[PDB]
């Protein structure tokens, strides 16, 4: 029974990943996010333990499920004649990362320093449970406004993490690195080292370096904002147009740069409250 | 100069 273990609320938002809407467990109260997605728009789908099939993004969220706070947590599914619908946790009070940069601008280095390190944190997470999220950008990034931790959500456009080539992508084309714009070919960790250093000019800039597939595959980091040469040399770095010259994820943590981040608890008492 | 979200796909 699937409208009587949750209280449905207003629509949160709609697009590529179906419709989801606010909610609320009856049974605890706890905030949750429903989404729904159709049947037939999905691409990739999967086998559980017990061979069900299911969207791919169920396994993947089952895959990367656990205590750890920095990826959305899937709390039931369950399927519909022409859809599936997901449970997912819902941080409150809560503002994604896109709109908290539209409202801030440019983040001071110290605030974009703590919010790459747990989104670094949380995409290690995803690789060390065998998963490829393939849609890293600050839409993708919850807020939790009081306690200043970042939570990846979206796994729609993710993929079971493999060390041979993709020659599939559905993320976002403006966070996609220049060998899938040139040859349609990438390899999932130097990919999503690509994305995470659009994520960090992002941050402190204020909005993200390219927009069309010349300045993808141009290989010129201009900085519209004043950044220190070390957050500079980092994202040069990850933005280096050979994938093989990129850094791992290793390199980019123990970066000059990266070095005393703020805990989180620290993050939202000087930077969110 | 305008910041805009970009849908997957
Ligand atoms: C659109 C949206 N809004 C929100 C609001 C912050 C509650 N959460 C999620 S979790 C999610 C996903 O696919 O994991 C999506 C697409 C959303």
């Amino acid at each position: 029974p699937l409208e009587s273990q949750y209280q449905v609320g207003p629509l949160l938002g709609s697009g590529g990943f179906g419709s989801v809407y606010s909610g609320i467990r009856v049974s605890d109260n706890l905030p949750v996010a429903i989404k729904h997605v159709e049947k037939d728009r999905i691409s990739d789908w999967g086998e559980l333990p017990n061979g069900t099939r299911v969207p791919m993004e169920v396994v993947l969220l089952k895959k990367v499920s656990s205590g750890f706070s920095g990826v959305i947590r899937l709390l039931d599914w369950f399927e519909r004649p022409d859809s599936f619908v997901l449970i997912l946790e819902r941080p409150e009070p809560v503002q994604d990362l896109f709109d908290f940069i539209t409202e801030r601008g440019a983040l001071q280095e110290e605030l974009a320093r703590s919010f790459f390190w747990q989104v670094l944190e949380a995409v290690r997470h995803c690789h060390n449970c065998g998963v490829l999220h393939r849609d890293i950008k600050d839409e993708n990034i919850l807020i939790d406004l009081n306690r200043g931790e970042l939570k990846l959500i979206d796994f729609g456009s993710g993929a079971l993490l493999k060390d041979t080539v993709y020659t599939d992508f559905d993320g976002t084309r403006v966070y996609s690195p220049p060998e899938w714009i040139r040859y349609h070919r990438y390899h999932g960790r130097s990919a999503a080292v690509w994305s995470l250093g659009i994520l960090l000019y992002d941050m402190v800039c204020g909005d993200i370096p390219f927009e069309h597939d010349e300045e993808i595959i141009g290989g010129q980091v201009f900085f519209r904002q004043r950044v220190s040469s070390e957050c500079q040399h980092l994202i040069r770095w990850c933005l280096a147009l050979r994938p093989s010259d990129r850094p791992t994820f290793e390199e980019i943590q123990n970066h000059p740069w990266m070095q005393d981040v703020l805990l989180p608890q620290e993050t939202a008492e000087i930077h969110l409250h | 100069r305008k910041r805009r979200r970009h849908p997957s796909g």
